[PDB]
């Protein structure tokens, strides 16, 4: 429904144009490679990758990072502001170490995803969009994540967890709290979206090179 | 053959893998074309 | 020469290649409704108020952005175009605030006049309207962003005519807002023209606020003497 | 000639490494026949490739179903002075669809080879892949496959013993479904907001960076080299006329075994679910409605889904459209209006807001559907919502407004009595 | 309040053409100044010009 | 429904209801209303002049 996040920036002691931010030299090499990807005279096309790199280096996007990207790519700062406020993967506010996103679209909602949502609610003791006090987890409800067949599923810091049950999310959460990273992929041992007991496709070994090339080639 | 899953390589991907691969492939590209000027605002 | 023949309500007219439907209709003497199109700005195509029916074409086209093709018959007063105008006006007025008595652009509003001339006479919107917070861009332009219809005329003017890239859109969908995203005064020698180009009372003259109504004023055509341009 | 479809042999499928069971790297792709006689395809010329694609009867796999050969011939105009590019749409935005994700992470080399073949056919200097930002491991797999391709000389400097130069770049988005739209895809590549632009001018004339451009789906790009290798007529054999080939189908929702499978085109819907999905939960009698093409396409009830096929024309005859071949089923033990309202909420949250009809009307639709779910409305408002959907559809800049209006239209048309009953129950309960 | 002394302060007339107005003014004995009609000149609009490959007309946002 | 002497009303809080929209002055068949306005010290839209000539009014 309603968003709840403001699209206007107000100066804050920890978020202001004087907030310290800069690029580490290897990030600068990555930036120059990204710029080299596009045709000359169209440098800006690199606003999204450079901004994403800044977010990955810092964890979130302060206004100072936005201005730094704008001055590096020589584009008006308002353009970077529009890019950052348009796309939803950019964090304009500090976010926890483990950013948990739970898909609640209709295909995922059909396979009992609200139960997993409330299980995370109970396990962490924080609301749908709040952050745990120790700055370790942040829960966010998102749209389709491209894993409809593996519903229900969650996405935590670029890793996909699929075919979850409530219990499974408690093991994921407490393993993350322990310190190690749980393995990405579907649960129940179904191995990336085949029928659980069907296996109705791709059983016979694939044919070799040039199995059916037509004449004249 | 089939029973083994062969996509576990992504289980050890860092946060900088994509950009590092981009940097590595930067030396394999053609020289980019040029529109004539440094920027449309120029 | 290189002119092509097109028809506006069955009347033939010769137009240059690349001429859009709106200018072809202008050559006949009809003004297509518009909110986002301005002659001296780049074409945007946002307000969709210029949707007109081409004969033997199932889909309406944007007269402001669609170049005309040879042999086209533009049906401006067709039933489909009227229905499209009514729908677009309904969507425009769904979230507009009931600010007309307190709005400085009461008797000179393109929204009001085009609603009277091309829209319906009643509403069927039973929801609650949206309200966005006002911005501050200096002591010259008063901002009441709730009235904004997101036509993006001010952004295009600032970017192209004034050469200032301060204005833009932030957000997505319903709560997309026009502004600067930071407390910043849009200052230029041509800054006051965004008051004129804004069709609604979202941008208004601050020193002129609340003093008069358009129907009362008398118009005297004179020459500026503040510089040598005249 | 053929009347019954739905039996596709294991050796006769396109994506033999769909499930990631075999090596997804250059060695495994070579073992499965990838990059075989590719130099011959490059040297044969673009006209032959375009003819093979046209005679193959391949249609746009994105969802629209536009003949791909027609677009690739539109792009085949002589040189102008500007570089020419090929754009692969890997956004995969639509709900209930995962086909692009599986054929990228588990088989990138077919995508790379298709990119090269399409670039040669259309004279593209380089190919840009706009992979979804959330697909990070998939993007890394694609990039390492491209790295292997450069090492093997399959793409890059002359790409072959051919004399043709071609580069493949991968760019990433940031959580924006509207960026899947081809013009919005181009805008996002150019570093602006993902707001679609108006047509004309079409991408072939003015596309990315203002250069001629062609946007093609991941599946369409990936199938093309196999079409060139095995012949257009072979692909024309499958399915009915004007519906040639094979399609990837994703079955999700209330089924025993949710899965994605590659199968013949004109499979019956009931046959597909019973064969590959393991059947709908609780038996075929438990089925209430199914959405065939993903979120954008309108839902159909049991009676018409009993004997409906999977192709463009027949599903249009069912007033739905094939869409993206994303099957979502709903039994009779679920709140159907709740699901449709959730879809409308998703469309509300994913619109860019550039034009007034989509923005205002879709927000209005979300509010109206939220009120319908609780039954707080009146029976006379159903026709009002139908008229709102009519006003939205066909008047927006892009097709997202149409894709948000269609589910409401289908839900009204097929379940008006349910809405009326819910409103009556709410009125009785509140007096 | 605002007072006046000229009875012609609110008199405005409408004419189809400039010649009609000139004839009316001449036959009524009023000295007149005539201003030629200003017409907005035609303009070349192109939506594709917004997305220019090398031209400056390329827009930053839309 | 009887029409008598004119009066300006105000809200229960005590602030005047008039917002200087000038609709009454525009509609007046006898041109008996004269209105001038400006922003108030608190920024409210209020009148500084509101005259009705009752020897021109037709009630
Ligand atoms: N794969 C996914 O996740 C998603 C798929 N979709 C599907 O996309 C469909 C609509 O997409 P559109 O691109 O708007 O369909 P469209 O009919 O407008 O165009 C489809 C393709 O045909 C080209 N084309 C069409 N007419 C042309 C012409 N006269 N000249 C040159 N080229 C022409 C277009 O350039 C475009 O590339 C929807 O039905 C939806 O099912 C929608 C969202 C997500
Ligand atoms: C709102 C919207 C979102 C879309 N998202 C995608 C997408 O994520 N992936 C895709 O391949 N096509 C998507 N499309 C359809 C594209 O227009 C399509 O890919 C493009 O026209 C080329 O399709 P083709 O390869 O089948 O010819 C989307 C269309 C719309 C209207
Ligand atoms: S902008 Fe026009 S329609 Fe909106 S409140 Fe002001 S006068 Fe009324
Ligand atoms: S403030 Fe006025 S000119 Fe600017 S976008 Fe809004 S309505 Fe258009
Ligand atoms: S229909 Fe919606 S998503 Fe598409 S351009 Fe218009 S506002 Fe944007
Ligand atoms: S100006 Fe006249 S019509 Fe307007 S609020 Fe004041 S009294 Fe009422
Ligand atoms: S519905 Fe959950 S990933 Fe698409
Ligand atoms: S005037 Fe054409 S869409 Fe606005
Ligand atoms: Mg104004």
């Amino acid at each position: 429904g309603a968003g709840g996040a403001l699209f206007v920036h107000r100066d804050t002691p920890e978020n202001n144009p004087d907030t310290p931010f800069d690029f580490t030299p290897e990030n600068y090499k990555r930036i120059e490679a990204i710029v080299k990807n596009y045709p000359e005279g169209h440098k800006a096309a690199a606003v999204l990758p450079v901004l994403d790199l800044a977010q990955r280096q810092n964890g979130w996007l302060p206004i100072s990072a936005m201005n730094k990207v704008a001055e590096i790519l020589q584009v008006p700062p308002m353009r970077v502001y529009e890019v950052a406020t348009f796309y939803t993967m950019y964090n304009r506010k500090p976010v926890g170490k483990y950013h948990i996103q739970v898909c609640t679209t209709t295909p995922c909602m059909l396979r009992n995803s609200d139960s997993i949502l409330e299980a995370i609610q109970k396990k962490l003791g924080i609301k749908v969009g709040e952050t745990t006090p120790d700055k370790l987890f942040t829960l966010i409800e998102v749209e389709c994540l491209g894993a409809c067949v593996n519903a229900p599923m969650v996405q935590i810091n670029d890793n996909y967890y699929e075919d979850l049950t409530p219990k499974d999310i408690e093991e994921i959460i407490d393993e993350l709290k322990a310190g190690k990273i749980p393995k990405p992929g579907p649960r129940s041992g179904r191995f990336s979206c085949e029928p659980a007991g069907g296996l109705t496709s791709l059983t016979e070994p694939p044919k070799g090179p040039g199995f059916g090339v037509q004449a004249g080639l | 053959d089939n029973s083994t899953y062969r996509n576990l390589q992504h289980h050890e991907y860092s946060t900088y893998t994509f950009l590092d691969l981009n940097v590595e492939l930067s030396k394999f590209r053609m020289p980019q074309p040029s529109s004539g000027r440094q920027s449309p605002r120029h | 020469s290189n002119l092509i023949e097109v028809f506006v309500d069955g009347q033939s007219v010769m137009v240059e290649p690349g001429t859009t439907v709106l200018q072809a209709c202008e050559k006949v003497g009809m003004q297509i409704p518009r909110f986002c199109y301005h002659e001296r700005l780049s074409v945007a195509g946002n307000c969709r108020m210029c949707l007109v029916e081409i004969e033997k074409a199932p889909k309406v086209v944007a007269a402001c952005a669609m170049p005309v093709m040879k042999g086209w018959n533009i049906l401006t007063n067709s039933e489909k175009s009227k229905k499209a105008r009514e729908g677009v006006m309904e969507f425009l007025l769904a979230n507009h605030p009931l600010d007309c008595p307190i709005c400085d652009q009461g008797g000179e509003c393109d929204l009001q006049d085009q609603s009277m001339m091309f829209g319906s006479d009643r509403s069927r919107f039973l929801e609650g309207k949206r309200a966005v917070e006002d911005k501050n861009i200096g002591p010259l332009v008063k901002t009441i962003m709730t009235r904004c219809i997101q036509c993006t005329r001010c952004i295009r003017f600032a970017s192209e005519i004034a050469g200032v890239d301060d204005l833009g859109t932030t957000g997505r969908g319903n709560d997309m807002q026009v502004g600067t995203y930071i407390e910043k005064m849009f200052m230029s020698e041509l800054s006051g023209n965004i008051i004129d180009i804004c069709p609604v009372g979202a941008l208004t003259s601050k020193p002129y606020a609340f003093t008069a109504r358009p129907w009362e004023t008398r118009k005297t055509e004179s020459i500026d003497v503040m510089d040598a341009v005249g | 000639k053929k009347t019954s479809f739905g039996s596709l042999k294991d050796e006769d499928r396109i994506f033999t490494n769909l499930y990631g069971r075999h090596d997804w790297r250059l060695k495994g792709a070579q073992s499965r026949g990838d990059w075989y006689k590719t130099k011959e395809i490059l040297l044969k010329g673009p006209d032959w490739i375009l003819g093979e694609v046209k005679t193959s009867g391949l249609r746009g796999r994105g969802g629209a179903g536009f003949p791909t050969g027609l677009k690739w011939s539109f792009m085949n105009k002589p040189s102008d002075g500007r570089p020419k590019y090929l754009v692969v749409n890997a956004d995969e935005g639509e709900p209930g669809t995962c086909k692009d994700r599986e054929i990228i992470r588990h088989d990138p080399h077919k995508l790379v080879e298709g990119c090269l073949v399409g670039g040669r056919a259309m004279g593209a200097r380089a190919a840009y892949i706009y992979i979804r930002g959330e697909f990070y491991n998939e993007a890394s797999n694609l990039q390492v496959a491209i790295r292997e391709a450069y090492e093997a000389g399959l793409i890059g400097k002359n790409a072959c013993g051919s004399g043709y130069d071609f580069d493949v770049f991968v760019v990433r988005g940031a959580g924006a479904y509207i960026c899947g739209e081809e013009t919005a895809l181009i805008e996002s590549i150019e570093g602006k907001q993902g707001k679609p632009r108006l047509k004309p001018p079409f991408p072939a004339d003015v596309g990315v960076f203002g250069c001629p451009t062609t946007v093609a789906n991941v599946e369409t790009v990936a199938v093309s080299p196999t079409i060139c290798r095995r012949g257009g007529a072979w692909f024309a054999s499958f399915g009915r006329e004007r519906n040639s080939g094979t399609k990837l189908f994703n079955i999700s929702g209330h089924v025993n075994h949710p899965c994605t499978v590659e199968e013949e085109m004109s499979v019956p819907l009931k046959e597909l679910i019973e064969k590959h999905a393991g059947g709908v939960i609780g038996g075929w009698d438990n089925l209430l409605a199914v959405i065939p093409g993903g979120s954008s396409t309108p839902l159909i009830p049991k009676s018409v889904c009993e004997t409906v096929l999977m192709d463009f024309d027949a599903l249009v005859q069912a007033q739905t459209g094939l869409g993206t071949a994303a099957v979502i089923v709903m039994d009779r033990s679920t709140d159907i209006v709740k699901a449709i309202a959730r879809l409308i909420e998703f469309y509300k949250h994913e619109s860019c807001g550039q034009c007034t009809p989509c923005r205002e009307g879709v927000d209005w639709m979300n509010k109206v559907m939220a009120r319908f779910v609780k039954g707080d409305a009146r029976p006379a408002e159903i026709d009002s919502l139908w008229e709102i959907s009519k006003q939205i559809e066909g008047h927006t800049i892009c097709a997202l407004g149409d894709g948000a209006a269609w589910p409401v239209q289908g839900l009204i048309r097929h379940f008006r009595p349910e809405l009326e009953e819910r409103m009556q129950q709410f009125a009785l309960q509140h007096q | 309040w605002s007072s006046t002394a000229d009875p012609l302060s609110n008199l405005v007339l409408t004419f189809s053409t400039k010649e009609d107005a000139v004839a009316f003014a001449e036959k009524n004995g009023w000295s007149f100044d005539v201003e030629e009609r200003k017409v907005p000149k035609p303009k070349s609009k192109s939506y594709g010009a917004n997305f220019s490959w090398n031209k400056r007309t390329r827009v930053s946002t839309k | 429904r009887f029409r008598g002497e004119h009066a300006l009303r105000r809200y229960p809080s005590g602030e005047e209801r008039c917002i200087a929209c000038k609709l009454c002055e525009a509609v007046c068949p006898a041109q008996a209303i004269t209105i001038e306005a400006e922003p108030r010290a608190d920024g409210s839209r209020r009148t500084t002049r509101y005259d009705i000539d009752m020897t021109k009014c037709i009630y």
